[PDB]
RNA sequence: CGCGCGCUACACUGACAGAGCCAGCGAGUACUCCCUUGGCCGAGAGGCCCGGGUAAACUCUGUCGUGCUGAGGAAUCCCUAGUAAGCGCAAGUCAUCAGCUUGCG
């Protein structure tokens, strides 16, 4: 697959878009072509972009830690100030999310409050159970995996931070049992180029991490729009 | 003492809502009479069948 | 018409007629699942008409 | 032993830590100022008159505590200081900017005891320590005047010594007998 | 061998278990310590057969206890009869029964609800 | 709607043979004026409540100030009379 | 001691109100009312859970201080709170 | 016999943008009181021109308090 | 249109942020809140993907301070111990009951 016609098909895209005042999100449309079958293959994982996902100015984190939330909340007063502390408004357990949050009300005021959400890999089978399906299956707002594993059982301080860098901006991906998906690249507000470069290290990823038995169970990428029609891309 | 003025209608009756603008209390009106109506026709097609 | 919440014996019953005036002519009914389950209308419903 | 002492400026006290010399607390519920922030020898409880005339008296704890126990607001012009007894636990007294000194306990809302007698601000005053001083009070004034007075006899002071000065420091010595007032450059 | 005493406590639907065995003096609910369970002015409530009896009799014993059910208060009244029927069902069984008859004596005079649990029927003026 | 007075309902209690003299509103009304505008109510220090005959205690604030022709009067009476309470 | 705060081993001797006051020199004023002011079984915290509503004169057992915090629970919003009426009495006694 | 009184006069009436009644308070009690503006905004106006939350209106130099009626008028500017 | 019976709103018994800690009844291969803008694979009917509309309470610690941000008249009725009152959780049993009913703590 070569990106030029991606940068073509992307071009056109923004010029159909076109033709604050955009804000859309643009993403492809995986296909594939069997069943998908493996839950550790249905486990959700993240694409660390070169041109990251996340404006970062104003927005804030949520960080779902599982053992001792008071082990990191000290953390999060310890380790960086310029960064980290303006965007960690709450370090939340899971014994703490199911505790106070059941009910609607208590989880739609956190979905309005936090701006993007951050969880650990033993925590993210739990979610979707946890948190509410307002919370989970509607919109993009949903948490990203950060990998906070080797008193509790915690990579390094820096290591931590480098990761929480690298997840912040980076795109989720969901699998779902059907054999389609669809995974955001970027707004309709960016350059086209670095659309480009998203769709092409998301296409690489996508097919050599995640997708089993990969370019034999590839089917077409179309770069779709929120509500426009789909551009072809490797049918 | 800063003495105020009481506020009330002069030609007062229970029968009546008192509103300013007459948009709303026709709406008011309009949406009393239909749950008046609707209450009514319920009450007559429950007694034909029974 | 459709089962809508089913519990141990009422369930709520949607796609089937469109106003609460038509409910209340249809009270009482005898109303049938495909199964066999016999069963009765008995009152309409208010928040979904 | 206590690790409790206050420090008043501008329109909040500020109850500091003796042995981390922090800020421990910080108390603002004051309208205009704070003239002294005074705590109680048990060690609880602060006093402190305002510029608006009023004095509150509040609770402390060790902690974060500013749970107000009473207001006065008798003398309708500022209060300088206002002191507690060194011996009795509930019995305090205020020379307000006025003309009077005067004596209140705790549980009431009257002061117990009036004295008049100076002719300008009176601004500094201290009680007098001492087994048989058990109920005497100094005040030195702006006019020039230190006055002690019988708590005992509510007319005029018992001893008045005429300064040079506008006074403004009083401490009465541990045995009781001697007194220094400072005024002036001396 | 081991001098061993299981004895429970009872309220509206809160329940306590404490074996009391032979040990240095420590007391725990829960496999917390009794100065933690419990509401901050019911502690109070769970130290009154401590109290009563004095520490030198629980100087000699080591008392574990589990709640279930209940409130908070249901609970806190769980635990201090479970506590004192645990220390006279000890003081029964191993040392002798004039201590036992003391220490059954001093918590009837204080309050006889330490001992014996009195459901709340339904029986208004028939 | 309007208070039972002596000015149009004297045939009606004259009719009906009960004592035409009790019905008299003008009598609060003065009343009511003259405290209203007595200066210890302008000081602060006038509290005034009215009782009727069917048992009504009505608290009357000192910072209102009525009307003072009797028309307004029964027309405030008696809104008052059946809402309890008049906003300013 | 076998579990205990400092304050409580402080005051191990006698028994004592919210464990800082005593009970000891407390005198009734009046004659008439030292049957039915009952200072006499001392207790730790109001909270107990007595029958003392079970027939007449019952009440005149019960300590004065639980009296006090079952009569502060009194209007319509503070009917089955009683942590907050034990609350209310060891903040007024301090 | 001469001490400054040069912060004493501070329990006055301040002017500001609409509202002429702006006495002391806090520092954002104070903000409340304009019109339009909230008590959770009132917090992200203090935190950028580098004003103490513990300070009073009227504890403000003739610098820092045009500071805060410059970023009332355009919240853009200011990142936000 | 009238009448009550429930339900809701109406501020010191306050709001915000934290920390900690408590139930009981409940398991029929059975349960799902709508309807839609787009696109996938669909000769056609459909299935997908992405958008739009185990408690409450309680306890402890801090941050701010009465600010359309106002607890119900005459009457009339009911109530004496796990009773009045507050609170949530669950079920929906051939009659009644989802605008709610009945349990349970």
């Amino acid at each position: 697959v070569d990106p030029d016609q991606t940068l073509k098909a992307c071009k056109a895209l923004l010029a159909h878009i076109k033709k604050t005042v955009a804000e859309t999100p643009i993403w492809l449309t995986l296909t594939t072509k069997k069943h998908i079958h493996d839950s550790h293959r249905l486990q959700p994982g993240k694409i660390i972009l070169p041109h990251p996902l996340n404006t970062s100015e104003e927005i804030s984190v949520c960080l779902i830690t599982a053992d001792p939330q008071r082990f990191y909340k000290n953390a999060v007063a310890d380790e960086f100030p310029e960064d980290l502390r303006a965007k960690i408004g709450r370090v939340i357990d899971i014994s703490h999310l199911k505790a106070k949050f059941k009910a609607y009300e208590a989880q739609r005021k956190l979905f309005s409050e936090h701006d993007v959400f951050l969880a650990d890999t033993r925590i993210i089978n739990r979610l979707p159970k946890a948190l509410g399906k307002t919370f989970y299956k509607t919109t993009t707002k949903r948490p990203i995996p950060v990998v906070l594993m080797a008193n509790a059982n915690a990579r390094p301080i820096p290591e931590i931070v480098a990761e929480i860098r690298k997840a912040i901006g980076a795109a989720l991906v969901h699998l779902s049992p059907s054999t389609n998906t669809a995974i955001k690249v970027g707004y309709a507000n960016w350059e086209p180029e670095k659309l480009a470069a998203n769709i092409e290290t998301v296409i690489r990823e996508l097919v050599e991490r995640f997708v089993p038995q990969k370019w034999q169970n590839v089917r077409n990428f179309y770069v779709k729009g929120p509500e426009t029609a789909a551009l072809p891309i490797y049918q | 003492i800063k003495t105020y003025i009481p506020k009330f209608e002069d030609d007062f009756d229970p029968d009546k809502h008192y509103d300013p603008n007459r948009e709303r209390a026709e709406l008011a009106k309009l949406k009393a009479e239909h749950k008046r109506e609707r209450k009514g026709a319920l009450r007559e097609l429950r007694k034909d069948a029974q | 018409g459709t089962p809508w919440k089913i519990f141990k014996n009422t369930a709520f019953i949607k796609d089937m007629f469109n106003s609460s005036l038509e409910i209340a002519k249809f009270e009482g009914a005898a109303i049938r699942t495909v199964s066999g389950i016999r069963g009765q209308i008995k009152r309409a419903l208010s928040k979904p008409e | 032993t206590n690790d409790l002492f206050a420090v008043t400026a501008g329109p909040r006290v500020e109850i500091f830590s003796i042995r981390k010399r922090e800020p421990l607390k910080t108390i603002g519920r004051f309208d205009s100022e704070a003239h002294c922030g005074e705590i109680r020898p048990d060690g609880r409880v602060l006093v402190a008159g305002e510029d608006t005339g009023r004095m509150q008296v509040f609770d402390v704890g060790q902690g974060t505590r500013a749970v107000i126990l009473k207001t006065w607001h008798i003398h309708k012009q500022p209060v300088w200081v206002t002191k507690w007894s060194p011996t009795e636990l509930t019995t305090l007294m205020s020379c307000s900017d006025d003309k009077t000194v005067r004596l209140w306990d705790l549980p009431s809302n009257d002061p117990t005891r009036l004295f008049t007698g100076h002719t300008d601000y009176v601004r500094c005053g201290a009680f007098m320590p001492g087994s048989a001083n058990s109920n005497l009070l100094v005040s030195g004034s702006y006019d020039e005047t230190v006055r002690v007075w019988d708590a005992r006899a509510p007319g005029g002071a018992v001893m008045t010594f005429k300064h040079a000065d506008p006074i403004e420091d009083v401490l009465p010595l541990p045995s009781g007998t001697t007194l220094l007032a400072a005024s002036g450059n001396a | 061998s081991v001098q061993a005493v299981q004895v429970f406590g009872k309220k509206k639907n809160a329940t306590a278990v404490a074996r009391c065995v032979q040990g240095k003096g420590l007391i725990k609910v829960n496999g917390k310590p009794l100065k933690l369970f419990a509401p901050e002015i019911l502690r109070a409530k769970l130290y009154e057969p401590i109290l009563i009896l004095g520490t030198d009799k629980f100087a000699d014993v080591d008392i574990r206890i589990r709640v279930a059910g209940g409130g908070h208060t249901s609970q806190v009244y769980a635990v201090r009869q479970a506590i004192a029927k645990s220390i006279v069902a000890y003081y029964a069984k191993y040392v002798d029964e004039h201590s036992k008859n003391l220490l059954k004596q001093e918590l009837i005079q204080f309050d006889r609800s330490l001992l014996v649990a009195d459901p709340r029927r339904c029986e208004p003026k028939k | 709607y309007t208070l039972l007075n002596s000015d149009e309902h004297i045939g009606i209690m004259r009719k009906m043979n009960r004592d035409i003299s009790d019905a008299r509103p003008d009598i609060t009304h003065q009343c009511l004026l003259t405290l209203l505008d007595s200066p210890i109510n302008k000081a602060g220090k006038l509290q005034i409540y009215i009782q009727t005959a069917k048992g009504v205690l009505i608290e009357v604030s000192p910072t209102v100030r009525i009307p003072r022709t009797f028309k307004r009067f029964a027309g405030l009476m008696v809104q008052l009379l059946h809402r309890l309470s008049i906003k300013g | 001691y076998d579990v205990l705060p400092k304050e409580v081993l402080a005051e191990v001797g006698s028994v004592k109100l919210f464990n800082r006051w005593s009970y000891d020199d407390i005198e009734i004023r009046d004659i008439s009312l030292t049957d039915y002011i009952q200072i006499r079984a001392p207790v730790y915290i109001p909270h107990s859970a007595g029958r003392y509503a079970v027939k007449r004169f019952r009440k005149a057992n019960c300590p004065i201080i639980e009296r006090l915090t079952n009569s502060l629970m009194m209007h319509g919003r503070n009917n089955g709170k009683k942590l907050m009426a034990v609350r209310i009495v060891a903040h007024a006694f301090e | 016999s001469l001490v400054s009184g040069e912060k004493t006069n501070f329990n006055h009436i301040l002017r500001l943008l609409n509202t002429n009644v702006d006495g002391k308070q806090k520092v954002v009690y104070a903000l409340t009181q304009i019109k339009g503006v909230g008590r959770r905004y009132s917090n992200l106006v203090c935190k950028k021109a580098d004003v103490d939350l513990k300070k009073r209106a009227g504890e403000l130099t003739s610098e820092e308090l045009e500071r805060l009626v410059t970023i009332i008028q355009n919240p853009l500017a200011y990142k936000i």
